[PDB]
């Protein structure tokens, strides 16, 4: 539930609770509806849900 | 893509306060 512009903003040092602020410049990056998932690909075909 | 009586149903039933609700309270989606 963050608009993912809020992560890249907290690529930083002590800026951000988490300490694997490393993993953030990670992956492509996905919008979904639920918030932004870092290090998934979006393929554009239909499979049964794992 | 829903029918007639879909519309009726969906816009019979209704569903700032989410947006109030800063207190650690959130709503997944299905
Ligand atoms: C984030 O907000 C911007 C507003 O400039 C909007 O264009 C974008 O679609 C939003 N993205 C997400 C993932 O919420
Ligand atoms: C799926 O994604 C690829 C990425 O290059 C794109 O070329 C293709 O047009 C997309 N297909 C559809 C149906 O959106």
């Amino acid at each position: 539930g963050v608009n993912c512009t809020e992560v890249p903003v907290a690529i930083h040092a002590d800026q951000l609770t988490p300490t694997w602020r490393v993993y953030s410049t990670g992956s492509n990056v996905f919008q979904t509806r639920a918030g932004c998932l870092i290090g998934a690909e979006y393929v554009n075909n239909s499979y049964e849900c794992d | 893509k829903r029918s007639f009586i879909e519309d009726l149903l969906f816009n019979k039933v209704t569903l700032l306060i989410c947006a109030q609700k800063f207190k650690g309270l959130t709503v997944l989606p299905p």
